[PDB]
């Protein structure tokens, strides 16, 4: 005698929450998985938080949480029903007669809450255009007036760059139509809705969107012109300027030690999961790899991208970034989240000898830290066809001047020999206080690697300052080898021979009288150990102009806080000190922790693990970034798989034969065995 | 203390700091020597963004560290 549908569901009636105004409801995405309302199975909704679960995984939410009742959708045109777990049992949204009104209005009232032609312009044709326009680029734009970054119009007569409408209180600081009511310049364009196949043209004349057949010369007046799979072959769809992502999170899960801690070990990972798994770290890197190296048009990694970016000030926007930024952000909130686990940063960490010599003196200190990437120094003199690019961008400014099509493309040629050499050389430093000369003097600084990872990450550091402080990409062309020895390059240590640099009242106002600054006056007795006047004098003689720190005198927390510290990793003790070295402010104190515990360990010792190997390499990846703008442009990256390259763009992902391995910006090399 | 910065020439400098000092402390003692203004200055440690707000003992930096200029090639 099986148990009926209305005995269920009068069992879990007070597990039925109805949502709210301010209420994320999960309706469009599985938690777990990339499963949609679209996927056959659909997406089950949990009716008391409100997250989305596909058929493979409600199960879990079931299991962990003992959530019974979900509102299951299926979209192919959507076709809603309630599902009750353990069995399965199914009730429609009009299958709820003869329960009492109170129940049905409930869940009715649940159900309801959860599922919440152009012509062309007039004057197209007799459209003036004003003289010397302005050379708008392909992104980053802001409003000429205000400060906004979206909703821009790009009005088509005078170049102008201002925001949209208010109203409802969404919209722009109405720049745009003012200027159009000041002008009677009626069209503009939707700066970022450009693409090779039209545009968003809105006519404030005819208060309209607008047809603009002459748009593309339009446009150009202002200088705007418009095969693999399986496993580990997915694309990545682009979310709106995502590229910088999608290229990382490529060849992250394209690294065996990614692989394992995250995809090998997803299970675990999921079953390890709170609550609400989509604010979950570890679920949704996982998430991100399964999706990349099993069988899925491509993927919208929407959920790693918001969770990743929260709270960060330009990885929650929809704007052009950084490959580097990225990487090390991705790295240190990997770091976060591995303290007393498997950590799949130990395959890039290295540590970096630098070395400091007093010139004078020949006096060396030898110091230590971490890193994970190298910064490859690009040496322009070094280019080998300096006169072959000269002639190059006469020629471009000619081109330009005369707006005729520009010559094919010339970039400084720099021999990679060249950059390793600038990686490697002595450099001199200036203003360096030397304590064995007690003098300010000249240091020759070193930089050796202490330590060779298993992936070697370089950065091509293709980029300087331009005349009023623009920053300048250097568009150059470097070729990476395939085969990198960097053994000459390792670290030595200190050396036997080599000497080590050092480190570390009645008189005060006889001396202040005199003329000596009474901060001199203070180190002065305290140097000499109060032996009088005559030995204090003689001291502020030799001592005054001294730096400061060459003569130093020294002259209630929150429980929600520690445990939250304890959590990812750390004693209490440990999150005690954090907190009262960070004025009680939680965010500082975990970068004082991160920063501080290999040297808390060291007081434990008192009563950062590396991977090493040979510096000896093969190229395994690089990611590109193709543009001649510092501040805009399009990224991708090539990585060898299976023996063979392969380009990975957002959605398109083919082999290449011809890598450009010459016009990378990050590069990453794999150890030989 | 001393510490090094790297510039995005080559040249490293050194800058009087104290361990109390903010990033844009730093940033500014920058501008001072360089001229390069602090809206421009990116800087990394040890594999680490450094961010506003934060001062260099919250990331323990010590005498004589590195700190490296990085630049944007933002797609
Ligand atoms: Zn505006």
């Amino acid at each position: 005698m099986a148990e009926l549908s209305e005995e269920a569901l009068l069992s879990v009636l007070p597990t039925i929450r109805v949502p709210k105004a301010g209420d994320r409801v999960h309706k469009d995405e599985c938690a777990f998985s990339f499963d949609t309302p679209e996927s056959e199975g659909g997406l089950y909704i949990c009716m008391n938080t409100f997250l989305g679960f596909g058929k493979q995984y409600v199960e879990r939410h079931f299991n962990k949480t003992g959530q019974r009742v979900y509102l299951h959708l299926r979209r192919t045109d959507e076709d809603v029903k309630i599902v009750i777990l353990p069995d399965y049992l199914e009730i429609a949204r009009d299958g709820l007669g003869g329960l009492p009104d109170i129940v049905r209005d409930r869940v009715t009232s649940a159900v309801e809450a959860l599922l919440s032609v152009r012509q062309v312009s007039k004057h197209a044709f007799s459209l003036k255009q004003l003289d010397n326009p302005a050379r708008i680029p392909p992104c980053g734009w802001k409003c000429s007036k205000c400060d906004m970054r979206e909703n821009l119009w790009l009005n088509l007569t005078d170049g102008s760059i201002l925001c949209g409408r208010r109203y409802d209180g969404s919209g722009g600081n109405n720049h745009a139509v003012e200027h159009y009511r000041e002008t009677g310049y009626p069209l503009a364009v939707k700066l970022g809705t450009i693409t090779p196949d039209g545009a968003d043209v809105y006519s404030y004349d005819e208060d309209d969107m607008v047809l603009d057949p002459s748009l593309a010369e339009h446009l150009s007046h202002f200088g705007i012109d418009m095969p693999l799979f399986g496993p580990g072959y997915t694309g990545i769809r682009n979310l709106g300027n995502s590229c910088y992502l999608n290229s990382v999170v490529q060849v992250l899960f394209s690294i065996p030690d990614f692989q394992r801690k995250y995809v090998d070990k997803l299970e675990k990972i999921f079953q390890n999961a709170p609550t609400d798994p989509t604010q979950d770290f570890s679920t949704q890197v996982a998430k991100l790899g399964h999706g990349l190296l099993s069988g899925e048009d491509g993927i919208a990694p929407r959920m790693f991208k918001a969770l990743i970016g929260k709270g960060h000030p330009e990885f929650s926007t929809n704007r052009q970034q950084d490959a580097q930024e990225f990487f090390l952000h991705l790295i240190n909130m990997v770091e976060r989240n591995c303290r007393s686990s498997e950590n799949p940063n130990e395959v890039f960490r290295f540590l970096v000898e630098e070395k400091i010599k007093c010139l004078a003196t020949e006096k060396v200190k030898y110091t230590q830290r971490v890193d994970y990437i190298m910064q490859l120094p690009v040496p322009m003199d070094a280019a080998l066809n300096k006169e072959e690019l000269l002639e190059y961008e006469e020629k471009k400014r000619q081109a330009e001047e005369e707006k005729m099509a520009l010559p094919e493309l010339v970039r400084a040629q720099v021999p990679f020999s060249s950059c390793l050499e600038a990686y490697g050389a002595p450099e001199q430093v200036d203003d360096f206080w030397s304590t064995a000369l007690q003098a300010k003097s000249v240091a020759v600084k070193t930089t050796r690697f202490a330590s060779f990872p298993d992936y070697l990450v370089i950065q091509i550091k293709k980029f300087t300052f331009g005349l009023d402080w623009v920053p300048k990409k250097l568009d150059v062309s470097i070729e990476m080898p395939e085969e990198l020895d960097i053994s000459q390059l390792r670290g030595t240590g200190l050396q036997p021979g080599e000497e080590e640099l050092p480190d570390i009242e009645s008189v005060i106002i006889q001396l202040v009288e005199m003329g000596f600054p009474m901060d001199a006056c203070r180190k002065a007795v305290y140097y000499t150990g109060n032996s009088g006047a005559e030995a204090a004098m003689n001291w502020v003689m030799s001592h005054m102009d001294d730096p400061d720190f060459a003569n130093p005198l020294i002259l209630p927390p929150p429980e929600d806080c520690v445990t939250t510290i304890v959590s990812m990793g750390f004693s209490r003790d440990q999150a005690l000190k954090a907190l009262r070295a960070t004025n009680n402010s939680l965010e500082r104190a975990v970068d004082w922790i991160f920063s501080h515990i290999d040297d808390l360990d060291a007081e434990a010792a008192m009563d950062p693990k590396v991977r090493d190997g040979p510096g000896k390499y093969q190229l395994f990846a690089f990611i590109s970034h193709m543009g001649t703008s510092t501040m805009c442009g399009h990224y991708v990256c090539h990585i060898k798989k299976e023996g063979r390259w392969v380009i990975y763009n957002d959605q398109k992902v083919c082999a290449s034969e011809k890598p450009p391995k010459d016009l990378g910006y990050i590069y990453f090399y794999q150890r030989v065995a | 203390m001393q510490i090094f910065v790297k510039t995005l020439t080559g040249k490293t400098i050194t800058l009087e700091v104290e361990p109390s000092d903010t990033i844009e402390n730093v940033k500014a003692k920058i501008q001072d020597k360089e001229g390069i203004p602090p809206d421009q200055q990116r800087l990394i440690f040890a594999g680490k963004q450094l961010e506003d707000g934060r001062t260099l003992s919250d990331y323990n930096i010590q005498k004589e560290s590195t700190l490296h200029l990085v630049l944007r090639l933002r797609g």
